[PDB]
RNA sequence: GCGGAUUUAGCUCAGUUGGGAGAGCGCCAGACUGAAGAUCUGGAGGUCCUGUGUUCGAUCCACAGAAUUCGCACCA
RNA sequence: GCGGAUUUAGCUCAGUUGGGAGAGCGCCAGACUGAAGAUCUGGAGGUCCUGUGUUCGAUCCACAGAAUUCGCACCA
RNA sequence: GCGGAUUUAGCUCAGUUGGGAGAGCGCCAGACUGAAGAUCUGGAGGUCCUGUGUUCGAUCCACAGAAUUCGCACCA
RNA sequence: GCGGGCCGUGGUACCUGUCUGAAUAUGGGGGGACCAUCCUCCAAGGCUAAAUACUCUGACUGACCGAUAGUGAACCAGUA
RNA sequence: UCAAACCGGGAGAUAGCUGGUUCUCCCCGAAAGCUAUUUAGGUAGCGCCUCGUGAAUCAUCUCCGGGGGUAGAGCACUGUUUCGGCAAGGGGGUCGACUUCCAACCCGAUGCAAACUGCGAAUACCGGAGAUGUUAUCACGGGAGACACACGGCGGGUGUAACGUCCGUCGUGAAGAGGGAAACAACCCAGACCGCAGCUAAGGUCCCAAAGUCAUGGUUAAGUGGGAAACGAUGUGGGAAG
RNA sequence: GCGGAAGAUGUACGGGGCUAAACCAUGCACCGAAGCUGCGGCAGCGACGUUAUGCGUUGUUGGGUAGGGGAGCGUUCUGUA
RNA sequence: UGUGCAAACACGAAAGUGGACGUAUACGGUGUGACGCCUGCCCGGUGCCGGAAGGUUAAUGGGGUUGCAAAGCUCUCGAAGCCCCGGUAAACGGCGGCCGUAACUAUAACGGUCCUAAGGUAGCGAAAUUCCUUGUCGGGUAAGUUCCGACCUGCACGAAU
RNA sequence: GACGGAAAGACCCCGUGAACCUUUACUAUAGCUUGACACUGAACAUUGAGCCUUGAUGUGUAGGAUAGGUGGGAGGCUUUGAAGUGUGGACGCCAGUCUGCAUGGAGCCGGCCUUGAAAUACCACCCUUUAAUGUUUGAUGUUCUAACCCGAAUCCGGGGACAGUGUCUGGUGGGUAGUUUGACUGGGGCGGUCUCCUCCUAAAGAGUAACGGAGGAGCACGAAGGUUGGCUAAUCCUGGCAUCAGGAGGUUAGUGCAAUGGCAUAAGCCAGCUUGACUGCGAGCGUGACGGCGCGAGCAGGUGCGAAAGCAGGUCAUAGUGAUCCGGUGGUCUGAAUGGAAGGGCCAUCGUCAACGGAAAAGGUACUCCGGGGAUAACAGGCUGAUACCGCCCAAGAGUUCAUAUCGACGGCGGUGUUUGGCACCUCGAUGUCGGCUCAUCACAUCCUGGGGCUGAAGUAGGUCCCAAGGGUAUGGCUGUUC
RNA sequence: GGCGGCCGUAGCGCGGUGGUCCCACCUGACCCCAUGCCGAACUCAGAAGUGAAACGCCGUAGCGCCGAUGGUAGUGUGGGGUCUCCCCAUGCGAGAGUAGGAACUGCC
């Protein structure tokens, strides 16, 4: 479960979308760097960050 | 890590395959058959395996791969009903 | 009877890469000491249970027999 | 016979990041002491059970065998 | 999962004056003793959990993450 | 408000126990959630006829059973 | 009466536990798997009895278009293993040549395999057409039994073993007459209305016993007529060869 | 065919008994089943005709535990004749 | 071992009650159980009791955050008892293995070496409490896994188990 | 003898049976201690907290920085109520100025206002803290006093807010009570196994068991993903085991993972680039109906890379997973009437059950009973016979020499079934156990004697073997004991 | 060498011979263009020198593969005996052995 581990779950954020992304991101740097560009159900190309 | 113990293969379960698609009716362009993953090539009607050979027809729809390399993997020349 | 262990130079015992038979003690001698003692060094001392078989060659394999010891087994 | 544990330098034992073999004691020697004792320092001392297999390389994996120990089984 | 405590040189720990990193023990050396012991003196040994931020500068502020420990929760 | 019982009673039933504690009809309660605004109705006092039950007793009836049947008991029976 | 009273009372307590369960005749006539269930000697949807409804053309005993690889065979993984020849390495004896021994490789003869192969069945089996069949196959829905087969022989697999677990073949107990085999669950032959006639099968056919002391040919002489073995034999007969 | 083969109150193929009334290799005729065929009397299923599961004809004809289905008669009381 | 008593201890739902028409040269709760010899090694691991820096220890109220209120999240503050250390084995208990010296041989005896602290000297011990054990030596008997005496490393005998 | 009649075993197992006592079992109920609320009032002392008033303002080492603080410095022009000064005092502990005090030199204000070791003026923010005082208030200890309890007729005495006690919460708690804690299993027990993937076994589809023989998965990873360019490997030989050059080399390399299958101008290696693990909705696949999930194959709209076709629904394919209830996370709907909150669902993801289709948590039972079952062992019988007993074949060797004249290894082939281990169809709806004893009935693989065979039989004396019951097998001490 | 047909018996090895027609090697890299380090790759240019590696022809069948004529063991399938076991009928026939093809064909 939670602690010290590699994989790690966190939600995106498009920004004006309705969210709901799962991705996960280990500790091999890069770190503050979540993914890229994202369709979410809502207009096309928006924003992504599956940082939180 | 490696393995040892020579041996042939390592025992399973029940085969789970079959073989659908008559390929003498009506025949839309998808697998015909069942028994192993990932392969294409055949567009129509194109059994041909190693042995007194294979066959198939009737059925005008483009493209239409087989299983794999089994019933007839080659991949042979169009085919359809005779006057679709 | 059956099962296990043991059976190497006087004594007590080590010794499985199968191809060196060895140690302690004891015995004799040397060195030392006035000398005897004890250390210390040297030498001698082995059908390495017996026969047969296996191997190029076996103390150290296989088989059979004998002895010792223990457990077990059974007495009008 | 069955299963578990154990089988590292004389003794008692640590040692799983597989790639250093180590500690205490003992033995020899140095130092010191008149000297012997005891510390202290140094060295020697290990087919790390055996064979084979696995890996670039294994004491530290796998398999087989042997020994020790315990529980169990057998015993007119 | 939630909350508290803890996370300083090998070990055990002090250190909120934000601006000195320190003590005991241990280790090495010196002095002493014939010597060894124990005192005693001296030296070495600190990514003071990690990143970032706040400040002129922080072990000693804030935030985030991790370790250890305890209570609690779960353990069809 | 606290602790319980009970109910179909759900934060929205009723009641008991401890503690606290209103206003007052220019007031307050209720309409199955809480608080200000409608509709209805007003507790913390009391009384109140009538509409079904059973079956000892009397009578009647029953396509009920018939004295190892039927009430244990048609003969001294709840007696021997 | 007590490791716990008596009587009656709320018990005709609850049980996946045992037993019980009675008139005649006629037709047909089993099985021992899967998913789930407080479910496993229970049901429901399903493998199997029966009845009603529904749909629709096969199915399979055949043939035709596919998939598997076991038996066997061959020779094959691996790990053993027979001989000879050739080449390379190491050790010992004498000369830098040769001889002897050991391990690995190749070839031929020899061959090996519970985890293989240059080749290779039977066979079961998916899809589509026929002789046969024409309404069978197949599609739906209701009500069931049901997922505790076993034993003997043969061949096994696991198993260091017990009146097994678990597979395979066959055969019976099942749902079998009649009948012979002396008797007999399965060996051989052959399949039940009544009364009756004839002819056959089982088997038997000299007598009790009903049926030929029947035909052709031969053997044994042993009365063998039936337990019998690893082993021995100028008992005897037949055949080939120096 | 034989040697390898010793044990239990009376010994033999069902018996008598048979050189075949044995046994082996064949074959023929009969007795012998509720078998097969023929005369007088059935059931279930399906087909034809039919309102009919009533008849006629036609193919199959008839063993059975557990179990399924169906017919039946003995019986009491109260209808209507 | 508990208790000066409106006591300890025990009975009852309550009211009350047994022991007290008693009172510690009392009574209640237990072990041992006579008499005689007695009496050695260890507290590393429970129960009870006492002390105790620090750690653990609800809700209301209080503080912070959240929300023009409220939920929610969180902090701070906490008796008796307990963690803390120690005493106690007439507390439940634990007492394995090895080498040397030394003997004609085996054992006992003594010290050490190791493991888990000690490893057992009084007595007496294979004893109704030791497997191995009909243990070893021996009495006794023609012979006795019986018995008695001794040794005794004490598988799983040993101290008011 | 009719496995006689009859009184349905206490041994043993079974039957998710009963009871008992008892643990380091679960869940609760008394009781004890204590805090608090109602029964606990007054006086004294201690500690914490909130509020008010009063005084001062608590922090530290050197001119480029002064100083709560900080960044700007040092003798720079204009502030409240007499004290500022240069040598003068206090109530909680340390400094700058303030008041009714007392006065001179220090100048009138000022001090103030450009020295390194002694240094600058104006209105929210870490202090905003600390120290003292008054009021309200929480906890602890002491004294006193009305409740309460006991003794006494009463007066009154003793005890004393300890209490007595009611209620509740947390911890401890054998002191008390239940096998509830599954199965398979060469009886059972000990030892080994119940989820899932991949040979052999499964006997050429399919499907198919056993504590069946062999071996593993419960994760890991942004890359071991994708595309493109170049390249192609093990291993062996030669020159220098690391490297480099040449040759041989379908490949035995490698490709994440237990194996098979596939692959080399490659899905393998190296390098660069880049990242389709996108959204929505259907058809098909798993004999025979059955969900989640998975996979192959389209369509509609759109992300990445490539020239493009095309490739992705994660890592070549097959193990790495799990419900309901509840909680934590993303848009809406929902309760006399309205606002503010607390509450109640559809889809999906994540967190735990690895005795892993899944309970929150362990144990004895000789006093036994009852309803059943062979689907449960310890004996006797039966099969087998590896073990056991005995024989045979060949025969080394021993035997002074001499296999064969006793003895007789290795190896091979058999008989008996007295021994033992023991594959559970027979009896556990039960032929109660060993041995002995006593009593009745039916047989033979024998020591002496008798008749014989071999002889390590010269003779004698012996060894071994066959035959034979005809007669005879009659006794004690320890132990319940059988050998 | 050019140009066609048939079009997996053209898998894979190996031999002879010919055309300065043709073609790879070779040679040279001024430039287009290009190599992470190397015009080797890539790309461009000229042709001194051969045929040592293409191509045209043509000679061996090793080995792979595709066909054909002959037949024992093995095996499909149904009855017979027999202690086991074996036999018969019938459809084929392991594997060995004898041969066929290394192109074929038109035109300049």
């Amino acid at each position: 479960a939670k602690g010290i581990r590699e994989k790690i779950k966190l939600v995106s954020s498009a920004g004006t979308g309705h969210f709901y992304t799962t991705t996960k991101n280990k500790r091999t740097k890069p770190e503050k760097l979540e993914l890229k560009k994202f369709d979410p159900v809502v207009r096309q190309h928006v924003i992504y960050k599956e940082a939180k | 890590a490696h393995k040892k113990a020579g041996g042939s293969t390592r025992n399973g379960r029940d085969s789970e395959a079959k073989r659908l698609g008559v390929k003498r009716f009506g025949g839309e362009s998808v697998l015909a058959g069942s028994i192993i993953v990932r392969q294409r090539g055949t567009k129509f009607h194109a059994g041909a395996n190693v042995g007194c050979g294979r066959d198939h027809t009737l059925f005008a729809k483009a493209d239409g791969k087989v299983k794999f390399e089994v019933k007839g993997p080659k991949n042979r020349k169009f085919i359809s009903i005779e006057a679709e």
